[PDB]
RNA sequence: AGAGUGUAGCUUAAAAGCACCCAACUUACACUUAGGAGAUUCAAUUGACGCUCUGA
RNA sequence: ACCUCGGAGCAGAACCCAACCUCCGAGCAGUACAUGCUAAGACUUCACCAGUCAAAGCGAACCUCAAUUGAUCCA
């Protein structure tokens, strides 16, 4: 018996007789195109998918592109394989041009969205800055997804976007040590004026990073919502767990994300010292533990397994006696 | 044909093991893996055993 | 040996010819679909 | 011989499980399954076995592929028979071992 | 000390968590397919006839972070965008923004002649240069 | 005089992908690597600048 | 002539099964000298014997394909 395909059958359509005076694949990275296309496509078979799952600037482009082919001095350097790329100006152009895009899929990717907003999305429009001051002549940058350990996020970072009230909220998306689903909030300013930050209204004091030892990278994320006109709002960890979801529901007829950075925090000896001085609390110590071995049921007759076999179904190590 | 032999190792150690050798080849020296002295080292024919 | 500047004598004229031969082919395919 | 598929869609499978004997590459492994020298898929995780249908892309390596498939129309795109395993268990969690 | 409650397990939610303990699983199999799947992050780079693009995209299909050649901020600094000097800047920038992102490690799964390739060479030493390593650590068992 | 009207050769692409060409490897082709050129006809969805068809 | 092993007729599609018969082949060769040591879990010619694959780990680098074979005792 033969079940007809329940759609089309893959080189169904291109099958011809006339294979000869059809086109071929001459090379195999076409194939691989194509190949990769057919993948991405739906199908209605089983697949490893379904298991593992404005004109005045065009203008303007366009004469640049004119004026930078025109150069000679490009021409030859492109030529001679010599030439190079303004890093900085590359990044503040992206930021202004399509960084919000990409900061948005670097969230998605990290589960910001699917943590903080239940799936719910946004675009963080505002190019925002975040740069935690380590000892006094610098001070390091919290882009989107960046690494900064809790020792250099002791103090409070400055913040920095060029915009016009907002407000600015630190969370430890994975920080909580109870409840899986709520997390904590570090520093929370808000009805700021303008860029000046110091002026915003501390509703909650700062925290730095507390990432428990051995509990693997926590990801904290800062939040900055445009706002509309101030509403009143409401080291203890019962009054730090919130929910952002709820928090953002109750003020999103005012507020709207439009700013978002988050980096990556590690255990350290700041996170020893904000457990201990101001916590005051014994600090926890978290382990991955694997799931034990997994091991057939003990046979009273191993047949054909080597000596070995007992080993794996004992316990203790040690000689024992029994009676004796 | 081909002839097993058994290459000696030259680390001083009485590690042996057995190859495979054309009989009209000239007498094997080759670098081998020496589990006593946990170490490559220079092992040379020193007998034919058998004739294969 | 040579220098520089007949290096870029040689990839202005690799670039002209292109520009040329590409009108050239332009022009026969315009005259066979004709 | 006695070849062919020891564990079908849907069975648990342990890490290490010999999942399908075979002479030519009939079923071609696919996620968390390895290939023994004989082309014999064992598990690589432990988890469910799931049989799909997948592009396939052989390695450029592999003339007589890349031959055969540069031979080809230029829509065509060849299709395989693979087997993967779904994994089950996570591979562990962090639990609170003192609190110092 | 109600501050002292924690559960006995943790529950780390931060998906690259695992991937950055070098513990996640990678998806070992694959063996008669390419490219493999044995990675957490791969560099992807794809030459069209005019531009040049470069993906870091994680194993699950989701791209993490691109730079491609076609956005403005990047073409209007040099003369081709289909180019040795092309790829190497493109790299460059990739290997900018995986650093601003977190990623330090990338797998890359080059064809014979793409490795080859000079400007494949120049993109990698491009993104060594910024500080992506195009050689992810082993798993940890 | 009337109709269809309109992105470089093609695109139920939105300034992109295929196309296309030479330089080297090929007897040669092909592949690959290096490079190359390219368009949304002009004014405010609308009218008129260019093409195809229907007539004299 | 044959007695062991591999492939086809040959199970139309999981496995195994057509003995007798028609046949076609093997009793190796080539490479390498980590072709080292260990070890979860599995397959298995319908018993046993025997024969297969193999994660992880140590240590290193950064097998091949049809069969190609033989137990105990004893030297
Ligand atoms: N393993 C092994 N044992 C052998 C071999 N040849 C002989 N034997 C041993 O000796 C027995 C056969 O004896 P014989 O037939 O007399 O052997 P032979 O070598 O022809 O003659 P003798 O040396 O006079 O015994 C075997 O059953 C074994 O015990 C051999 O090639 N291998
Ligand atoms: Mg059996």
């Amino acid at each position: 018996r033969r079940t007809p395909p329940l759609g089309p059958m893959p080189n169904s359509d291109i099958d011809l007789s006339n294979l000869e005076r059809l086109e071929k694949y001459r090379s195999f990275d076409r194939y691989r195109r194509r190949a990769e296309q057919e993948a991405q496509a739906p199908h209605w078979w089983r697949t490893y998918r379904e298991y593992f799952g404005r004109t005045q600037q065009l203008l303007e482009r366009k004469q640049a592109i004119q004026e930078l082919r025109a150069n000679v001095e490009e021409e030859r350097a492109a030529r001679l394989r010599t030439a190079s790329v303004p890093l900085d100006a590359v990044r503040a152009e992206w930021e202004r041009t399509c960084g919000p895009y990409h900061k948005q899929r670097l969230a998605e990717y990290y589960g910001l969205y699917r943590d903080l907003f239940h799936g719910a999305t946004f675009v963080p429009r505002v190019p925002l800055h975040v740069a935690y001051a380590v000892g006094e002549d610098d001070l390091m940058p919290v882009y989107c997804g960046n690494e900064v350990t809790p020792t250099e996020a002791a103090q409070a970072p400055e913040v920095t976007y060029e915009a016009e009230l907002w407000t600015l909220l630190l969370t430890s998306l994975d920080g909580h040590l109870l409840e899986p689903d709520a997390e904590y909030l570090h520093w929370l300013l808000t009805n700021i004026p303008g860029n000046r930050v110091a002026e915003g209204q501390v509703t909650c004091p700062y925290l730095p990073p507390f990432p428990a030892r051995g509990s693997g990278i926590h990801r904290l994320a800062f939040l900055l919502f445009k706002q509309d006109q101030p509403i009143d709002f409401s080291y203890q960890l019962a009054q730090r767990t919130f929910r952002t979801f709820d928090f953002y529901k109750k003020h999103q007829e005012t507020m709207t994300p439009a700013g978002l950075s988050f980096f990556q925090c590690r255990w350290d000896d700041s996170v020893t010292y904000i457990f201990h001085q101001l916590l005051d609390m014994r600090e926890p110590v978290f382990e991955f533990v694997r799931p034990p071995p997994y091991h057939p049921k003990q046979k009273r007759f191993p047949h054909r397994q080597p000596l070995r076999y007992l080993d794996r179904y004992r316990d203790s190590h040690e000689p024992t006696y029994g009676i004796y | 044909k081909n002839i097993l032999v058994r290459m000696v190792s030259e680390a001083g150690t009485g590690f042996c093991f057995n190859t495979k050798r054309n009989r009209l080849r000239e007498k094997l020296t080759l670098l081998h893996y020496d589990p006593v002295v946990k170490q490559r080292v220079l092992f040379v024919e020193k007998k034919k055993i058998r004739s294969l | 040996e040579l220098t520089f500047e007949e290096t870029e004598r040689r990839a202005l004229l690799l670039k002209k010819w292109s520009l040329y031969k590409q009108q050239e082919r332009k022009m026969e395919r315009d005259t066979i679909r004709a | 011989r006695r070849q062919g598929i020891k564990k079908m869609e849907g069975h648990y499978v342990h890490a290490g499980n010999i999942i399908a004997t075979q002479r030519h590459f009939r079923w071609h492994p696919g996620a968390h399954v390895g290939v023994g020298k004989n082309k014999c898929l064992y598990a690589l995780e432990e988890g469910i076995v799931r049989y799909t249908k997948e592009v396939y892309v052989p390695h450029p390596r592999n003339t007589e592929a890349v031959d055969l498939i540069t031979r080809l129309p230029k829509g065509a795109v060849l299709y395989k028979t693979f087997v993967h395993v779904v994994p089950a268990k996570p591979e562990g969690t962090f639990k609170l071992v003192a609190m110092l | 000390v109600e501050n002292e409650a924690v559960a006995p397990e943790f529950t780390n939610r931060n998906p690259r968590n695992l991937e950055l303990l070098s513990v996640a699983r990678k998806e070992r199999g694959w063996r008669t397919v390419f490219p493999s799947r044995e990675f957490w992050h791969r560099l992807r780079v794809i030459r069209t006839q005019h531009h040049v693009e470069a993906l870091v995209e994680h194993q699950n299909g989701k791209v993490v972070v691109s730079a491609s050649t076609r956005e403005w901020a990047i073409k209007k600094h040099l003369y081709s965008t289909r180019n040795v000097v092309a790829c190497e800047s493109i790299g460059r920038v990739l290997a900018q923004r995986c650093l601003e992102a977190g990623i330090n490690f990338m797998v890359y799964q080059p064809t014979p002649w793409e490795a080859a390739s000079d400007s494949m060479k120049r993109l990698q030493s491009a993104m060594t240069e910024g500080g992506v390593v195009l050689r992810e650590p082993q798993r940890i068992y």
